[PDB]
């Protein structure tokens, strides 16, 4: 299939940077895509072959090149807020078109502005477990800021994913902020009787995209690196 | 009734390819390959029609690919060279002192590269003349039409004067006011 | 005016 | 100068009663010989002779390429008919049409007319005439016209009325150009 | 050139039939049908240029002459849910060139609607607590909050495969100390036998 490389990037203002995208099947047309949040995909470049590259609709501040059949890296010259997008590689020949993981990248005015999520787990409610013979465990990622987030549950050491759902929008902390910070909600519901036994440990799991070990960071609290947090409960016999 | 050939070539050493569509075996357009751009047979198709030439440039690339693959699996077999038949034509009925064309006939010869000068008494005649590219025939040889519009006068010998890598020697075709 | 259309070359088996 | 390599592809469509029936025929030509085809009224690749088989064998197991070949029909095929229709397939060239001895031979020519397509017939005195007649034949001049010089061979006489009949797609009623002896 | 795709926006019970329309001007073909996921994940479903095509309970079927294309679902599952891509090629430069999209919502079907608000402790340190509104039906509306300082979650839907079981549940929360379970939600429009505890 096709693959590309950031599938999450933080950069700063004016700085550059390169998504590869690389594509085993001999297709020898390739395309860049970007998309807005709940929006359209939009054509930066593309090129049907080595050597031969052409601007889309939305060519302004990035290049391109292709020297290679298999291979077709974008470049961003210099990071602009608007270049804040998720960015798709895509590839065809004949019939069936390809699409890569994907780009998550977020342009910030400085490195500040980045933060991690903090995370809870609350435990089911005993009027939930009296009234339905079901417990419903939330978890709360609160104040991360690039929207970089991967929420998992963890039940007894192994992921699950029956009876669970997280939001798939996030929300902003201040709507009116311009790169306000977020949260996000998730669930799992088990039996009643499976959240009785007290030998059952849930953990709530979140592995954020931040910065890199070659980013300076000169701020009080942590320097907000890519990471894994997380809460837990323990069924209660009680 | 009709038939629509999109027509390409790629020629080894030569590192010459073609793209052309052929209606009926009259081009409708061709890609310059230097420029890049459609070249339309007759101006008017441009008014009625386009092209976008990405893609006839990238199979040229293949067609590329493609000989260089088909050259070795051959045991590199060349091409055996075929001559060409030339002919000589007017355009209308030839009337003295009213204008007229010329036309040369390049037909059924491969590899479609050809040298055609018009000659007029002796002197080659570079001023008006025009050609078309390499059309396709179902033999899977070549045509090709050169022209030159002329003064019919009682005084001119024309040849069409054709080379090949078939023919022994380059190829004088007479053409003189009947 | 419309886009006459192409079809493209096919590849012949990497050796 | 030293040995060349050849390589032709070919997308053929054939135009039956307009685009009711069409066919596609794709063709490979190495060093002028035919080497494989996928022809749409059979589905899938053949090799036309043994260079060629690696190439059908490859070519039929890639699903989007048999796919996308066979759509073609439509996709391809039809749509660039419906494009170049008002211009190619409807391209009205009327005949020119001049008649003049060569005694005892006799010239019907007709000139720059478009598409090929036509009749011409010999009339002694408004009654066909059948016998002697030589056609250098059809030529295509390459630039989207076409020209025939139709002959006839009688020895003229005094009062005699020759006429040349053209029939064209140009014009409803076919041109009659006479000429006298 | 184009490729208008319509309903842009289609919202539907499982188990459903759905029917997506995209029509694709002259200068584009060789359509094609894109699912991406709510997390931005992107496969093809077909490349479809002429005739019907089927996998599983999806089919599809494209007219070349008349220059349109339809994605049917039978029996839609709310997985589904995401944004629908047709998609075609420029004739002659290839460009690849995608319509705005049908967001699809596949909403599960409550047969004994429960609807509840319930409170939720955090295990670290009894002072959080988040309100989850659970059990209500499909076309229960959660809304957004009068106040900036109270947080509220869209409804999403979870499944109890082992019991064949789907709820939905809306999660609110926020540390204003003038905020509560009753009133979190009464903000939205929710059924007027919703399970207040305490």
């Amino acid at each position: 299939g096709v693959t590309q490389t950031p599938k999450f990037r933080i950069l700063k203002i004016g700085q550059s940077m390169t998504l590869q995208c690389t594509q085993d099947m001999n297709h020898n047309y390739m395309y860049w895509y970007r998309q807005d949040p709940g929006m359209g995909l939009k054509l930066i470049y593309y090129s049907v072959g080595a050597g031969i590259t052409d601007k889309g609709e939305v060519p302004n501040g990035y290049n391109v090149s292709r020297s290679t059949t298999e291979d077709f890296p974008l470049r961003l010259e210099l990071a602009a807020p608007s270049q804040t997008s998720v960015y798709f590689c895509a590839s065809t020949y004949h019939g069936t078109g390809y699409f890569g993981e994907g780009s998550w990248l977020t342009v910030v005015e400085d490195l500040n502005k980045v933060f991690p999520p903090e995370v809870a787990v609350f435990e089911p409610s005993e009027a939930e477990i009296s009234h339905t013979q079901k417990a419903t465990l939330v978890c709360l990622a609160t104040g991360f800021f690039p929207d970089h987030v991967e929420l998992s549950w963890w039940v007894n050491g192994k992921e699950v994913h029956s009876g669970v759902c997280t939001d798939p929008q996030p929300l902003k902390e201040q709507p009116a902020l311009n790169d306000s910070r977020y949260a996000l909600s998730s669930r799992l519901r088990v039996s009643a009787t499976f959240w009785q036994n007290p030998r059952n440990h849930f953990r709530c799991q979140v592995q954020f995209y931040g910065l890199s070990e070659n980013d300076e960071w000169t701020q009080d609290r942590a320097k907000p690196v890519t990471q894994i947090v997380s809460a837990e409960a323990w069924g209660r016999a009680d | 009734e009709h038939v629509i050939i999109q027509a390409e070539f790629y020629l080894n050493p030569d590192q010459s390819g073609e793209f052309m569509f052929d209606f009926d075996g009259d081009e409708i357009f061709h890609v310059d390959m230097a420029k890049k751009e459609t070249v339309w047979r007759l101006e008017e198709f441009g008014r009625f029609a386009s092209f976008e030439a990405q893609g006839a440039l990238a199979n040229i690339a293949v067609d590329k690919a493609n000989l260089e693959i088909m050259t070795k699996r051959s045991n590199y077999t060349p091409i055996t060279n075929v001559p060409p038949e030339v002919t000589v034509l007017t355009n209308s009925p030839v009337e003295l002192r009213e204008p007229n064309v010329l036309i040369c006939f390049i037909d059924k010869f491969t590899p479609p590269v050809v040298n055609v000068t018009w000659l007029r008494n002796g002197k080659p005649v570079t001023t008006g003349v025009s050609e078309t590219v390499f059309l396709p025939r179902e033999d899977h040889l070549f045509r090709k039409f050169h022209y030159l519009p002329f003064l019919p006068s009682t005084e001119d010998v024309y040849d069409c004067r054709v080379e090949h890598w078939g023919l022994d020697e380059p190829l004088l075709k007479h053409w003189e006011f009947d | 005016g419309e886009l006459i259309g192409t079809l493209n070359a096919a590849k012949v088996p990497a050796d | 100068t030293r040995p060349r390599f050849l390589w032709q592809l070919k997308f053929e469509c054939h135009f039956f009663n307009g685009t009711e029936r069409v066919r596609l025929l794709e063709r490979c030509i190495y060093n002028q010989e035919e080497s494989v085809r996928f022809d749409s009224d059979v589905g899938e690749y053949r090799a036309v002779t043994e260079l060629g088989r690696p190439d059908a064998e490859y070519w039929n197991s890639q699903k989007d390429l048999l796919e996308q070949r066979r759509a073609a029909v439509d996709t391809y095929c039809r749509h660039n008919y419906g494009v170049g229709e008002s211009f190619t397939v409807q391209r009205r060239v009327e005949p020119k049409v001049t008649v003049y001895p060569s005694h005892n031979l006799l010239v019907c020519s007709v000139s720059g007319f478009y598409p090929g397509s036509i009749e011409v017939r010999w009339f002694r005195n408004g009654q066909e005439e059948k016998a002697g007649v030589v056609s250098t034949g059809l030529i295509q001049n390459g630039d989207w016209t076409f020209q025939t010089l139709v002959m006839l061979e009688t020895v003229p006489r005094s009062g005699e009325v020759y006429t040349c009949q053209v029939e064209h797609p140009s014009v409803t009623s076919p041109l009659t150009v006479e000429w006298r002896a | 050139i184009q490729v208008e795709q319509s309903p842009p926006d289609l919202i539907l019970q499982e188990g459903a039939n759905s029917t997506l329309r995209c029509n694709f001007s002259d200068s584009v073909n060789n359509l094609q049908w894109f699912h991406q996921n709510p997390w931005g994940q992107l496969i093809n479903l077909f490349y479809i240029p002429s005739g019907t095509k089927q996998n599983g309970r999806l089919s599809a079927t494209t007219v070349a002459t008349e220059r349109y294309s339809l994605l049917y679902i039978s029996s839609s599952q709310t997985t589904d849910s995401g944004v629908y891509f047709c998609a075609a090629l420029i004739q002659g430069a290839q460009k690849l060139v995608f319509g705005q999209g049908t967001r699809l919502t596949i909403n599960p079907n409550i047969q004994n609607p429960d609807p509840a608000v319930y409170q939720l402790r955090d295990s670290k340190s009894s002072d959080k607590s988040v309100c989850l509104f659970t059990d209500f039906d499909s076309q229960t509306n959660v809304s957004q909050s009068k106040d900036s300082d109270v947080y509220i979650t869209d409804k999403c839907v979870l499944d109890m495969r082992s019991m064949d079981f789907k709820s939905n549940s809306a999660v609110a929360w926020s540390n204003k100390s003038d905020f509560a379970c009753a009133n979190a939600f009464n903000n939205s429009i929710i059924p007027e036998d919703t399970f207040f505890p305490s």
